[PDB]
RNA sequence: GGCGUAAAGCGCACGCAGGCGGUUUGUUAAGUCAGAUGUGAAAUCCCCGGGCUCAACCUGGGAACUGCAUCUGAUACUGGCAAGCUUGAGUCUCGUAGAGGGGGGUAGAAUUCCAGGUGUAGCGGUGAAAUGCGUAGAGAUCUGGAGGAAUACCGGUGGCGAAGGCGGCCCCCUGGACGAAGACUGACGCUCAGGUGCGAAAGCGUGGGGAGCAAACAGGAUUAGAUACCCUGGUAGUCCACGCCGUAAACGAUGUCGACUUGGAGGUUGUGCCCUUGAGGCGUGGCUUCCGGAGCUAACGCGUUAAGUCGACCGCCUGGGGA
């Protein structure tokens, strides 16, 4: 997974805290990052499905989180889709 | 009766943790070296309910059936009711005693005839071959209905020792209607009792203080 | 997941009378407590009492007559899959009588014969004989 | 009304539409409920009468027409809206166990083959035989070499995985689960038609590889026959890379999620406490095997890992053949 440091600074720049691991903006970059490092490991590995369903696990939560900010606050929605590059 | 003399008669002591009843959760106080600890704050007023049903029992022209057929309690059981001008089943309860009493009256009366014609008939007609026979007979008839032969029907209450090692006698008495009185242990089932004493049924001391509570109790009964 | 707590509640009563149980405890609420009003003043539990500040717990004492159980039968009638509403002319009586159908009025929660004397109809809460 | 065995749980999972949804406050009054109004043609149905001499029949009045719309209220529950809350669901910290997956390397035992030494008449196989190999030197034994496949002991109603499955050792990449104490978000959840993905073995396509085993095939037996079982060989295949296939008694013949309900003996993996006496005792989680209580069941049996008591959603069944 994530290295305890890749992890730290994307909570403390996604975060209202050092210790806000729990909102919704750090989950969904948390599964971004390692989404897109997961990325690389699937190019070399294309017959890996059973880290493949862990990764599209993932994939699901992220979209399950996205869902829900979009439902409650669909302005920080916007800024955290721009700041990960999503939209497809 | 005295929660002294029971605790040192050994009442408060019960099989090992493995062995218990469920059912038995409300009387045992709790475990010391993986054996169950019956609560004689639960026992002593039980005990003293059952014994004053007892006296009832007695007192109103009532018979009492003594059940015990372990080692331990077998010549206690045979003692305590003969104290009391009462009954026992000391050694293996034949199945249908009580349910099927119409068929177990005729070896009563068979018993009876027999030790009749040896005792007062001598019919000293022996062959040596059929003489030794009807004395085997006999003896085998006496240790199995010795206790029961002067009862005449079914009896008014019985008391029972190691309810879980007497469950037929249990299941008849129900059947038939008749309130039970038993010791029963961690490891037996009180449902099919009336009276249930919890308390150790296996250590000598505790069932000859057992019966010799309920033989005073019917005594003092039959005594007015 | 956890979408009926009221059938939990009355499956919690359920098991605990036929266990034998003296109390059942669960996670209050509004609709519980006032099912469990209805519950204790029409006889079927003995009290209830609701416990905790941020997570309130409530807590029932069941009711046994004989080393019987008093609630022979509990049941739910309106769920989640599948609401029951009725009127007043069509309100049901459970056990010809001698049992209550908890009806939720616009009076509040009440037993289905104060919901006909009050001339009101509603969501059938459930069956208690 | 059902789906363990009688017909019936998709092989497994992710997930859109849909269905359902913890808890508190306020608001609305859509569902819901109450009242009123309008309407609900007449006949028919039903009730009390009347006339046909009775009946059928005719007929007066009533009830009914269980429905729809409108208007006025109620606010408990469901719904909408707004703000919350932490117990469901997730994130972070530190560790633990594991044949979980993908890639590369390597080790030993054994089979087969090639070359050579010793050595001589048998070997192999079977119920018994024969086919087969062998005086061109077999089998046995010893030495060296080649190649492929699988990993003895550990090893265990043991472990991991959604299922299918996963077993030498090492390294690289990587998923999930669990536990301790906290912090964080604040219903973000469950299920899921269609959809997508994974899916034993056999099989197919291309390119390799090929020791052992072995469909087809050949021969020897057995037999009345023997297109078989048995024996001697043996091609595809089994192995690797990449695609396809999408089926199994894919089984727990038992869909997923959540709550509640007496016990006993174990296994495995964390964690806490105590002169730790000890490989100790006492708690507390996760997974797991056997027995068994109430209950349930046609019975067998299941039984806190339910086939018990419930809730949400889905799939499926409607006599045997045809099929």
């Amino acid at each position: 997974s994530l290295s305890t440091e890749a992890t730290a600074k994307i909570v403390s720049e996604f975060g209202r805290d050092a210790n806000d691991t729990g909102s919704t903006e750090v989950q969904v970059a948390l599964l971004t990052a390692q989404i897109n490092h997961l990325q690389g490991h699937f190019a070399e590995h294309k017959k890996d499905h059973h880290s493949r369903r862990g990764l599209l696990r993932m994939v699901s939560q992220r979209r399950k989180l996205l869902d829900y900010l979009k439902r409650k606050d669909v302005a920080r929605y916007t800024q955290l889709i721009e700041r990960l590059g999503l939209r497809r | 009766v005295s929660m002294r003399d029971m605790l040192k008669a050994g009442v408060h002591f019960g099989h090992q943790t493995r062995y218990w009843n469920p059912k038995m959760k409300p009387f045992i106080f709790g475990a010391r070296n993986k054996v169950h600890i019956i609560n004689l704050e639960k026992t002593v007023p039980m005990f003293n309910e059952a014994l004053a049903e007892l006296n009832k029992i007695a007192s109103r022209k009532g018979k009492i059936l003594f059940v015990g057929t372990k080692r331990a309690a077998s010549e206690a059981v045979k003692d305590a009711a003969l104290s009391c001008d009462q009954f026992f089943v000391n050694h293996r309860w034949l199945g249908g005693m009580l349910t099927n009493w119409k068929t177990v009256r005729q070896s009563i009366k068979r018993l009876k005839d027999l030790e009749t014609q040896s005792q007062d008939g001598t019919f000293d007609k022996l062959t040596k071959k059929e003489a030794l026979m009807r004395t085997r007979e006999l003896e085998k008839l006496e240790n199995s209905l010795g206790g029961i032969k002067d009862m005449g029907g079914l009896p008014d209450a019985l008391f029972v020792i190691d309810a879980d090692h007497e469950h037929i006698a249990i299941k008849e008495a129900n059947n038939l209607g008749i309130p039970v009185f038993a010791i029963v242990d961690t490891n037996s089932d009180p449902d099919g009792v009336d009276f249930v004493i919890p308390g150790n049924d296996d250590a000598i001391r505790a069932v000859t203080l057992y019966l010799g509570a309920v033989a005073a109790t019917v005594r003092e009964g039959r005594s007015q | 997941s956890m979408q009926d707590p009221i059938a939990d509640m009355l499956t919690r009563i359920r098991n605990g009378q036929a266990a034998n149980k003296a109390a059942v405890t669960m996670p209050s609420s509004k609709l519980k407590v006032a099912i469990a009003n209805v519950l204790k003043e029409e006889g079927f539990i003995e009290d209830f009492k609701v416990e905790g500040d941020t997570k309130p717990e409530l807590e029932l004492t069941l009711k046994y007559f004989q080393g019987k159980a008093v609630v022979e039968s509990i049941q739910r009638v309106s769920r989640p899959g599948l609401r029951i509403y009725k009127r007043k002319d069509e309100l049901p009586k459970v056990m010809a009588g001698l049992g209550i159908a908890v009806v939720s009025t616009s009076k509040g929660v009440m037993t289905d014969r104060a919901a006909r004397q009050a001339g009101l109809g509603g969501e059938i809460i459930c069956y208690v004989a």
